[PDB]
RNA sequence: GCCCGGAUAGCUCAGGGUAGAGCAGGGGAUUGAAAAUCCCCGUGUCCUUGGUUCGAUUCCGAGUCCGGGCACCA
RNA sequence: AAAAAUGUUCUAA
RNA sequence: UGGGAGAGGGUGGUGGAAUUCCCGGAGUAGCGGUGAAAUGCGCAGAUACCGGGAGGAACGCCGAUGGCGAAGGCAGCCACCUGGUCCACCCGUGACGCUGAGGCGCGAAAGCGUGGGGAGCAAACCGGAUUAGAUACCCGGGUAGUCCACGCCCUAAACGAUGCGCGCUAGGUCUCUGGGUCUCCUGGGGGCCGAAGCUAACGCGUUAAGCGCGCCGCCUGGGGAGUACGGCCGCAAGGC
């Protein structure tokens, strides 16, 4: 068991996957818009990301997880709702940092993204 | 309406209880303009509720109405090309009107013969949170709780 | 508030001047524009190149994350 | 011929003191619709028979039927 | 941020 | 002569982000995807997170309405080699100039040959949806190819649809880059708005599409047709 950890919000226009780790980044537990029975387009909504975050923290706090540094990736509409949910869960959200991957003009995107 | 809103029509308080809520209700009982018929039905039902479970019926009537007011209901929206079930709260006006509508509506579902018995028995059940108009209101509130995912599409 | 003001006289090619140069990078590691830098056209090209060098020598970041 | 298994709602599949979930069914909200979605609703001797326990889906014994398995075949 | 194809010939008064 | 700006070109090297893959950890019921789906992927441990490794391509911010080039075209950073160009001084030569049929060289992408390389992407192709159909659009895969070297191809909305050079005919405004005496004056570019004038009009307007001269290329109604025949080029495709 551990007390402090990190909370990761991978969140695209498709879904929002929250995994709580430990100080070493090793996952303590995880959740997403699929762990709450949404399948399909719904998995990408703000409410889906809220329940996903609440199911993330309520699973991690159930391990003694008290303090989380919030690392945020992606740009999907469930992004802000996830951060809000983490401060309302009961966790001592000690930080929020946006670590969204951005290339320095590297690999050619799919046609969908050019 | 396109230009300005609709100005809500104020009704004359009914001559027995002095209540505009009773009036709107009697208007929901009324068909083809036969108001006095609908007046007798609401009032002959008012007697019965003063009998069966002796209580001030206006207080029972307002518990039925209160326990039928839906606080939320789905509505269809648009964005791109969709027609969702958007959970939107109900305006206090539409709150009251859906109750009055479903009250009479579900009361007329009931199987007893004469109307005032149907009206009285639903208002007795609905004042205790049972019967048709409740199972409809609750059901509406259930569907909105379900589509809380499409709540971000609320205006 | 522009950076050319917030600093005295400096050499736009000392790629080893971390204390001078880092003032020209946002909180998120990016080379500031002239609207922040305050350098001219010709000055801005010189600064960026010498910034770019210092990144290669590990003196400046290529990118930092964003804190709230 | 023996070992390992199943049998529970219409179809699948979950399981000492509940009889379950999903999909097919029905009304309903939805839409130009075909759907996806959202609500509720049904559908049991838990194969049968005897016992265990205060009581049986469960446990056991038996068989009834159907699965898997292996060996044999004069 | 776009569901859905088509309109026989001559005459356009 | 002394200077300046620049993604101008060629060669060698080299940095970080990012994606894919592999390995180890940790962790669990989904992920991904769309309008919604499905295909796909996932209890054989995926996705999401951390650490390690490999390899390829492209260079975020700077970055611009910017710069350079004859055009195509050129963008991390370092060095080497090389071109053009601009300015100052007014020092040298003495009309040595302009253009330019042929010729020669250069020439985006795609394509072709021989090797190599192959992360991502993606003609073809397969699958999923959509649809009356869907040999499409959307989704999951995916081989050329995209990348390198060398050799070919020589095409284009190769565009400013505006050949090159010179001279002449208001200014205002913005910008790049030199020089000055640094208000500002002056060069050389890049745009805008506009005098006169031009224009069928749109518009052009010292970056002319104005006024002139020189030379070149080209047009002569549409379709047939950039086809046929001939000829030349090319491995072919196909070009002229
Ligand atoms: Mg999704
Ligand atoms: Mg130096
Ligand atoms: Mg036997
Ligand atoms: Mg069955
Ligand atoms: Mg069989
Ligand atoms: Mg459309
Ligand atoms: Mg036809
Ligand atoms: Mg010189
Ligand atoms: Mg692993
Ligand atoms: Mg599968
Ligand atoms: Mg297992
Ligand atoms: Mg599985
Ligand atoms: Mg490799
Ligand atoms: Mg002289
Ligand atoms: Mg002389
Ligand atoms: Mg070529
Ligand atoms: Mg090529
Ligand atoms: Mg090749
Ligand atoms: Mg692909
Ligand atoms: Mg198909
Ligand atoms: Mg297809
Ligand atoms: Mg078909
Ligand atoms: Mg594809
Ligand atoms: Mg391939
Ligand atoms: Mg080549
Ligand atoms: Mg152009
Ligand atoms: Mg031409
Ligand atoms: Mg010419
Ligand atoms: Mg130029
Ligand atoms: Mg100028
Ligand atoms: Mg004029
Ligand atoms: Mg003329
Ligand atoms: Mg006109
Ligand atoms: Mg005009
Ligand atoms: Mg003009
Ligand atoms: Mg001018
Ligand atoms: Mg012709
Ligand atoms: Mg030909
Ligand atoms: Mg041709
Ligand atoms: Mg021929």
């Amino acid at each position: 068991q551990v007390a402090s950890g990190r909370a990761y919000i991978h969140a695209s226009y498709n879904n929002t996957i929250v995994t709580i780790t430990d100080p070493d980044g090793n996952p303590i537990t995880w959740s997403s818009g699929g762990v709450i029975g949404y399948k399909g387009s719904r998995k990408g909504t703000p409410y889906a990301a809220q329940l996903a975050a609440l199911d993330a923290a309520k699973k991690a706090m159930a391990y003694g997880m008290q303090s989380v540094d919030v690392i945020v990736r992606g740009t999907g509409a469930g992004r802000e709702q996830a951060i809000r949910a983490l401060q309302a869960s009961g966790l001592q959200v000690k930080s929020i940092v946006d670590d969204t991957p951005v290339p320095h003009n590297g690999c050619r995107p799919k046609k969908k993204f050019r | 309406a396109r230009r300005r809103r609709a100005e809500v029509r104020q009704l004359q308080p009914d001559l027995v209880y002095g209540d505009v809520l009773v009036t709107a209700f009697i208007n929901k009982i009324m068909r083809d303009g036969k108001k006095n018929l609908a007046a007798r039905i609401f009032y002959d039902a008012c007697k019965i509720i003063q009998e069966k479970t002796g209580q001030e019926p206006l207080k029972v009537f307002k518990q039925a109405v209160e326990n039928v007011k839906p606080r939320m209901e789905v509505r269809s929206r648009r964005v791109g090309g969709a027609n969702y079930q958007v959970p939107m709260e109900v305006s206090p006006r539409r709150q009251q009107s859906l109750a009055l509508r479903w009250l009479v509506q579900a009361a007329n579902q009931r199987p007893e013969r004469r109307a005032a018995v149907r009206i009285a028995h639903e208002l007795m059940d609905a004042a205790e949170g049972k019967g048709g108009a409740v199972k409809k209101k609750e059901d509406v509130e259930r569907m909105a709780e379900a589509n809380r995912a499409y709540a971000h599409y609320r205006w | 508030a522009k950076v050319k003001a917030t600093l005295g006289e400096f050499d736009l090619r000392d790629y080893r001047n971390v204390e001078v140069l880092k003032r020209f990078l946002s909180e998120t590691g990016k080379i500031l524009p002239r609207r922040r830098t305050g350098l001219s056209a010709k000055e801005q090209r010189i600064l960026a190149k010498t910034i770019k060098r210092a990144r290669i020598l590990g003196l400046l970041p290529f990118t930092e994350k964003l804190v709230r």
